[PDB]
RNA sequence: UAGGGAUCGGGUGGUGUUUUUUUA
RNA sequence: GGCCGGUCCGGAUUUCCAACGGGGCCUUUCCUU
């Protein structure tokens, strides 16, 4: 329906299926899935063996995914349930690395960058995280550093300046 | 469920085919840093019973 | 209130109207 | 302990076991003396982990607000350890109850570099990064005695030898040096009339303890001026800080009370 | 000489409570120019008013970028007017009670300041050489 | 070396010859140079001349895995297949088992004590890995007792005293020699190497390491193929090691594999009942392929091949129901192929087809679009391998089974006493006459309001895929012809009837003018040309014209294009049927420009009604030019350019 | 006195100037208020430097002051 | 000033004076790889990199084995041949403390420099 | 070399008294 | 290199999973410059 001109995956036809349910269910929406379109998606496990979906959007609706964001996780974390989802962006190029970092985390916050240079001469690059969101921000802190690292080839672990 | 119902409506023989008398099982689980921390709790739980011993 | 008659290059293209015209 | 934790035996060259939280290193651990598989570390994320080997994991970490420099169990309570962080004093905490750190070991006046326990369990010592290691009652949380010398300098690792006599320091010039634990006694056997008569006068001066001359006569030490000027300011601001506090809380409504051993607590992994 | 400076946050993807777009924004800035309202002013209406955070980092460019990009752009640059006009104000002053060494003083730095940035926006060529003091 | 340390350091920008092939190289090299004398050791030699010096972590993990390269070539050619490198593998087993005061001496510096005595172990500990899989050589009818009599009183010391590094490949060494009978003294080795795995087992805090999981494979072989297993306590401690780490299935594999040998020889272990309930659990929450796999394996041998208490036989059956509804896309898959092994590969199937009957029906309602498919497959396999009473008593809840009704007719039908199927079939009958009523007339309103459920319409086509009744059926199929993929399937059941058995000007109608106001639209399509080819014949021809000219977004130009190929006399005919077809002579514009291609190419006759209707089109557009000349949106005929561009 | 010069305590971030600090931040913050005119919701900042008024009931809202504005007297606000 | 000298003269009075931790804005790379290898040789202890957006502040946690950072102004270029009268007349001994070069090919102290067999022009010294 | 007590100018927060209340 | 039958009671057939390496390759498509 809404997709890149590229044949989709099977998979890729249900979420598009979720969508048009959404869509189905139209008039408590305010027409917000109407100018939706997304490059390509595709599912990937972390460590924790459950998935995650990276759904690319050619952004003008990264913006356009305004206050959209939290409903539609939920809805499609009911619908296609159990895989951790995320919308990214896509092609200096620290500059590209923090930005898909940057909407990669959520529309939360980072709030600071560290990385300690050990004695070793090893590194370590911690983000941190806002101070909110925290019951379920955390569920998902190894799938973000998972699939950072197998998009960016880098290293991150995320933390928060809380207790845990 | 739904279903069953719709189904198992009239007829007296239930105790054949709905043996679903308790629910469901298996949650989802939860992700792997925070079942980590859920057992460590369990491991500080029984590690501060081993040591109450020594308290005496 | 803090507007300005003055700063802006369609404020010269007023003005040099005005130079002309005057 | 390395960028992370590692556990193995001398039988194979490999570490048999991860057992890190996350990504932080682990500048200082220590087994125990007894429940020997349990054990602890610091890591530099300001942070007490203890580690339980039968279960094979982690067990729960609390977070300080300054590093802690060294941990060193108790010999005799096993569940009861003492660490040494930054800021200047020592901490005996305990291990069930990890968020009450039960004694502050207070009188230093510089980051508190190493510290253990005699085998006797109820004298510890404490060896810092100003040129002096002291030697602390347990419980008291003062300074039972001072040691320096002007060639030690930046002294890093102190321990207590296994009878309970004398008080192994190394310092940072170089030399790891000989004390005394009780500095007055003498290491050679005495005859019953000798022993007799410095066991009567320790016990007598043990309860005329508070006559306030007994007092200023065991209490006078000579510290090096570097740390006589460093604890008398200290005492000029920490009396500062107390009077702003004292007038905040004559006007504030609810400025709650926080323990002094609860005081440099920040955190606490499994609250209960 | 002390410091009193605003601290911008480290966020770039501000800032989460924006329910407004990102084209009345423009439409807001150019409003407020071709009303006549200089940079400083219209970012720090539509900063109290509509609030933003910023518009370099609501919109993907800064609003001397898109008073150029809309064609509203200023003939001199917004520091070098305000110190222009101040110097003629001080000027004027000075002209109607010529005992004021004090006002004399000030219009000696003053001219200094001035001629500080024009000679470094000569440099860059903002407003191009021969430029001397209008 | 330092062109390496330069080709990993950081300092160091850029160029195009930056992927090292080197190891590469060697795998590609050796299967020339096995010489396996001479230049072999010229390969081997300079490993040494840097490994008695220092070498680190890093250095020795990619040496290893150079290693390995040189093992692969050698698995690719292994140049004498007859025991000269069995010799040679031998030979570097046998090779890896008051002065002062005149003296001036400055610059003083001193070494470290590492350089002699890492390196006294290391190569060693690398020449036994290297040596030990070129051992693991896998050329049959190259193991015989007289080949490998030698290399058991070595591979005895470095699987014992070796320190982790060979022992993993020394024990697969073991695993691929259990079949062969060996001396006394070498069966000896199998029952001590048996000894020091279970004292691996016991000092080691952790059964997921490679070497645990190596070992018990090696276990497993054990179990499986020697005269007399013994140790049960022992292995049963094993066992209880074995289920905490099970809450981490990572790699686990050989240790299911040791649970497949023990539960295949059958030892009554009171652990493996526990066993049983976690591998149920990791067997449906596990989120990996294939692990979950094995540990159906592994449930489904212990639940047919153990015994049970006879309340629990039937516990696990609930629990097999309560994992039915699994909120997760595959593990309920894993649930369906359980299920599918238990109906195949017994009274246990006729005792329990009537609970697992109904729970196939409710994962047939479910949600999950491709578990929707193993649902219809497993209902037809336990349809047709059931009993009488089950299949009877099935189908008559079935049918008892408003829409709740519908999905059970649909059901049963789809799984369908071929009367008594007919009978249900009667009853889905008054079902589906009271099953239409204004849905395609409704449809077109709304089509053409646009111009200005269907569950029971599904389920009634369904019926029609199914199945004078039946030409009232047809009659009812050409109501709901006359909800897009519902009429869509309704125009296929009507083509269907119409070509088993006005009509057909009627039927091409509804069909042209369904298209204005799919794939199956265009096979829908195809069978309305073939009637119309099959068909008042020149007045629907120039209906059936009429329409193509109507007709001719990218579905209808196709249906445009292929109702010219199906009328395509050779133009006496077709002169009032390209009224449209030249007028089109964007990558849809470009599919219609070879369209209008074409029909171009599929004369003298048609030549003229072409010419004759090019002048037509100019003549039609003078009217329109004379119509518009005769009104004169000045600015609305640029605001379209200027909005679209 | 004695600080970890790393990540120290919030209460002592919460306290010292917002330049001195490890990573520099705002200190003002965003909120909504409703004219009580006509009850509608507009974002003003909160030192907010001038006279802001909701152009749908135009009476006033918050007059500037040196630092945080004050708000006027029959204002409703929502800290955000 | 330069960026480089003031952050080592910070880390220099502030161990002379004895603290443990001292903190070093604005953070330039060239500082971040001048004590990489005095960390790499143990002369101060582990250190952080807090990244805000302006310029980056270095906190470099430090025990009492350094006792003299320094830079050299200008920085100019040195031989192999130069590197041993170099490391005379700017350490005090000679087999103690290093020689801080820009090389070509890295960044590194002078007996890796002459290891690697290559020169730069000198940057700065630490014992 | 650092620390402390004040004091002036601005700001923030607290919550008692001087203050007041529909004129700003 | 491991996991799955189906030919017969351990030699040939096969699926999937990992590790290397091989090939076409996805992104200046609209514009003076
Ligand atoms: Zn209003």
């Amino acid at each position: 329906a809404k997709i890149l001109s590229q044949a989709p995956t099977e998979l890729e036809l249900q979420v598009a299926q979720a969508f048009v349910e959404l869509e189905n269910s139209s008039p408590e929406l305010k027409a917000e899935l109407r100018p939706l379109q997304f490059k390509s998606i595709r599912e990937i496990d972390v460590a924790g063996g459950k998935k995650a979906l990276a759904i690319f959007v050619p952004v003008p609706s990264l913006a356009g995914f305004h206050k959209v964001q939290t409903k539609l996780t939920r809805e499609l974390e009911k619908k296609f349930q159990d895989r951790h989802v995320i919308f990214l962006a896509e092609r200096t190029l620290t500059a590209v690395h923090d930005k898909i970092l940057e909407d990669l985390v959520f529309p939360t916050e980072i709030v600071g960058k560290r990385v300690r240079y050990l004695v070793g001469g090893n590194k370590i690059q911690k983000v941190l995280l806002d101070s909110k969101d925290v019951q379920q921000i955390d569920y998902k802190l190894e799938s973000f550093q998972a699939v950072y690292n197998k998009l960016t080839g880098k290293q991150i672990v995320f933390e928060i300046p809380s207790e845990t | 469920t739904d279903m069953m119902n719709v189904i198992d409506d009239r007829q007296v023989i239930e105790n054949a085919n709905l043996l679903k008398g308790k629910s469901s099982t298996y949650e989802v689980p939860l992700p792997q840093r925070i079942q980590q921390r859920h057992d460590r709790k369990a491991a500080y739980e029984i590690s501060r019973q081993e040591v109450s011993k020594w308290n005496d | 209130k803090k507007a300005k008659k003055d700063f802006y290059r369609f404020q010269v293209r007023e003005r040099k109207k005005q130079e002309i015209n005057q | 302990g390395g960028a992370k934790i590692h556990l193995w035996d001398v039988n194979r060259l490999k570490p048999v076991s991860d057992l890190s939280w996350g990504a932080d290193n682990i500048t200082s651990l220590k087994f125990n003396q007894n429940e020997t598989d349990i054990l602890a570390s610091t890591g530099s994320d300001n942070s007490i982990v203890l580690y339980d080997l039968r279960t094979n994991s982690p067990t729960q970490k609390i977070v300080q607000t300054m590093r802690t420099n060294a941990i060193c169990w108790n010999p005799m309570e096993a569940f009861n350890f003492v660490t040494a962080n930054e800021d200047h004093n020592a901490y005996y905490y305990d291990m069930r109850n990890l968020s009450r750190s039960l004694n502050v070991f207070k009188d230093h006046v510089s980051a508190v570099m190493d510290v253990d326990f005699s085998p006797t369990g109820d004298e510890i010592v404490t060896g810092s990064y100003d040129k002096s290691i002291r030697i602390y009652k347990t419980n008291h949380g003062h300074s039972r005695e001072i040691y320096h010398t002007k060639r030690m300098q930046h002294v890093f690792q102190v321990k207590y030898s296994m009878d309970s006599k004398y008080i192994i320091s190394g310092s940072d010039d170089g030399n790891v040096r000989l004390w005394r634990s009780k500095a007055w006694e003498r290491s050679n056997v005495k005859t019953t009339r000798e022993k007799n008569k410095l066991e009567y006068d320790e016990k007598l001066k043990e309860r005329f303890r508070h006559m306030p001359e007994i007092k200023r006569i065991s209490r006078h030490r000579h510290v090096p001026q570097v740390i006589k000027k460093a604890q008398e300011i200290k005492n000029i601001e920490l009396s500062s800080i107390k009077r702003r506090e004292a007038n905040e809380r004559r006007t504030r409504k609810d400025m709650p009370y926080i323990s002094e051993r609860k005081k440099q607590i920040v955190g606490t992994v499994h609250k209960y | 000489k002390g410091i009193s400076s605003s601290a911008i946050p480290y966020s770039r993807n501000a800032p989460a409570w924006f329910k407004l777009s990102s084209e009345s924004v423009i439409e807001q800035i150019v409003k407020y120019a071709r009303k006549g309202l200089t940079p400083s002013q219209i970012g720090v209406l539509l900063r109290d008013a509509h609030g933003v955070t910023q518009a370099r980092v609501i919109t993907g460019n800064k609003i001397m970028r898109i008073l150029k990009s809309n064609g509203l752009a200023p003939e001199i640059p917004e520091d070098l007017y305000y110190l222009i006009k101040k110097a003629v104000s001080v000027r004027k002053h000075l002209e109607r009670n010529r005992k004021d060494k004090d006002a004399k003083f000030r219009l000696i730095l003053i001219e200094s300041r001035i001629h500080r940035l024009a000679r470094y926006y000569r440099t860059v060529a903002v407003l191009p050489p021969n430029w001397k003091y209008e | 070396g330092f062109a390496g340390e330069e080709k990993d350091s950081e300092n160091y920008h850029t160029k195009v010859k930056e992927i090292k092939s080197n190891k590469s190289y060697d795998a590609g090299e050796i299967l020339a140079s096995n010489i396996s004398l001479t230049e072999f050791g010229t390969l081997l030699s300079p490993v040494k001349a840097l490994l008695m010096v220092r070498i680190n972590l890093r250095n020795q993990n990619k040496l290893s895995e150079l290693l390995r390269r040189y093992l692969l070539g050698l698995n690719h050619n292994s140049d004498s297949e007859s025991e000269s490198i069995l010799k040679f593998c031998h030979q570097l087993f046998q090779e890896s088992e008051k002065e002062d005061f005149f003296l001036v001496n400055l610059e003083s510096k001193s070494y470290t004590i590492n350089s002699n005595s890492l390196l006294l172990n290391s190569t060693l500990q690398k020449f036994a890995l290297d040596l030990l899989r070129n051992v693991i050589t896998r050329h049959r009818s190259f193991l015989t007792v007289s080949h490998l009599e030698g290399f058991i009183p070595f591979l005895r010391d470095s699987l014992l005293s070796e320190n982790e590094g060979v022992v993993i490949s020394t024990l697969r060494i073991l695993i691929t020699l259990i079949r062969l009978d060996f001396s006394d003294e070498s069966s000896e080795i199998f029952k001590n190497c048996a000894r020091k795995v279970l004292n691996i087992i016991k000092v080691s805090p952790s059964t997921s390491s490679e070497l645990c999981q190596m070992g018990l494979k090696f276990l497993s072989a054990f179990i499986r193929h020697t005269d007399s297993t013994l140790k049960d306590t022992a292995l049963s401690y094993v066992l209880g090691r074995v289920l905490p780490d099970l809450n981490e299935p990572s790699r686990q594999g050989l240790a299911f594999n040791f649970l497949k040998a023990l539960v295949s020889k059958h030892i009554m272990l009171p652990e493996l009942y526990d066993i049983a309930d976690t591998t149920r659990e990791i067997m449906v929450t596990n989120h990996s392929k294939e692990i979950r796999d094995v540990s159906r394996s592994v449930y489904y041998q212990f639940l047919m091949e153990y015994d049970q208490s006879k309340g629990r036989l039937e516990k696990q059956f609930k629990f097999m129901v309560d994992n039915l509804q699994y909120p997760t896309e595959s593990g309920r898959q894993s649930v369906m192929e359980l299920i599918n092994l238990i109906i195949t590969k017994p009274a246990l199937l006729s005792k329990l087809s009537s609970s697992f009957f109904l729970a196939l029906v409710n994962v047939s309602f479910n949600d999950d679009a491709p578990r929707c498919r193993e649902m219809a497959s497993v209902l037809i396999s336990t349809m047709l391998p059931k009993l009488e009473n089950k299949d009877l008593e099935i189908v008559e809840k079935y049918i008892a089974a408003d829409n709740a009704s519908f999905l059970n007719l649909g059901l049963r039908t789809y799984k369908v006493s071929i009367g008594f199927e007919h009978t249900i079939e009667l009853d889905e009958l008054a079902i589906k006459r009271i099953r239409y009523i204004l849905s395609d007339t409704s449809v077109g309103s709304e089509h053409q309001w646009d111009l200005v459920f269907s569950s029971y319409m599904e389920a009634t086509e369904s019926v029609y895929k199914h199945g004078w009744d039946g030409i009232i059926t047809c009659l009812l199929y050409p109501h709901s012809w006359v909800a897009n993929l519902v009429h869509q399937l309704i125009a296929n059941k009507d083509k269907l009837e119409i070509s088993l058995t006005t009509i057909a000007t009627r039927i091409l109608h509804q069909l042209g003018a369904p298209s204005i106001p799919a794939n199956v639209s265009i096979k829908t399509l195809v069978n309305i040309s073939i009637l119309w080819k099959e068909q008042t014949g020149e007045d629907l021809k120039y209906t059936t014209a009429i329409d193509y000219m109507v007709t001719r977004g990218i579905i209808r130009s196709d249906e445009h294009r292929m109702d010219s190929f199906m009328s395509k006399a050779l133009l006496v005919q077709v002169l009032d049927e390209d009224e449209v077809i030249a007028e089109g002579e964007y990558l849809e514009t470009y599919y219609s420009r070879a369209v209008d291609e074409e029909q171009e190419e599929l004369l003298e006759d048609k030549l003229q009604v072409s010419d004759f209707t090019k002048i037509y089109t100019a003549v039609k557009q003078t009217v329109l030019e004379r119509r518009k000349e005769r009104r004169s949106a000045d600015k609305k005929l640029r605001k379209h350019a200027r909005s679209r561009e | 006195l004695v600080q970890d010069l790393l990540h120290p305590t919030a209460a002592s971030e919460a306290r010292k100037h917002k330049l001195k600090t490890l990573v520099q931040g705002p200190r003002s913050y965003f909120l909504d208020v409703k004219c009580p005119g006509c009850l509608n919701i507009t974002t003003v900042f909160s030192h907010a430097q001038t006279a802001v008024t909701c152009e749908s009931c135009s009476t006033i809202l918050c007059t500037p002051t040196g630092g945080k504005a004050k708000l006027s007297e029959g204002t409703s606000f929502r800290r955000k | 000033s330069s960026v480089l000298a003031d952050a080592l003269n910070a880390i220099n009075n502030a161990e002379k004076t004895g603290k443990r931790q001292v903190l070093l804005r604005p953070s330039s790379k060239v500082i971040i790889k001048f004590l990489q290898v005095m960390q790499k040789h143990g002369y101060i202890g582990e250190f952080e990199y807090i990244d805000d957006h302006r310029s980056g502040k270095i906190v470099v946690q430090l025990n009492g084995r350094l006792n003299k950072c320094g830079v050299i102004s200008p920085r100019f270029n040195v031989k192999i041949g130069d590197i041993e009268k170099w490391t005379a007349n700017l350490l005090p001994a000679r087999q103690f403390g290093y020689v801080i070069l820009t090389t070509s090919a890295g960044i590194m102290d002078h007996e890796e420099a002459r290891r690697k067999h290559v020169s730069g022009k000198i940057l700065g010294f630490v014992y």
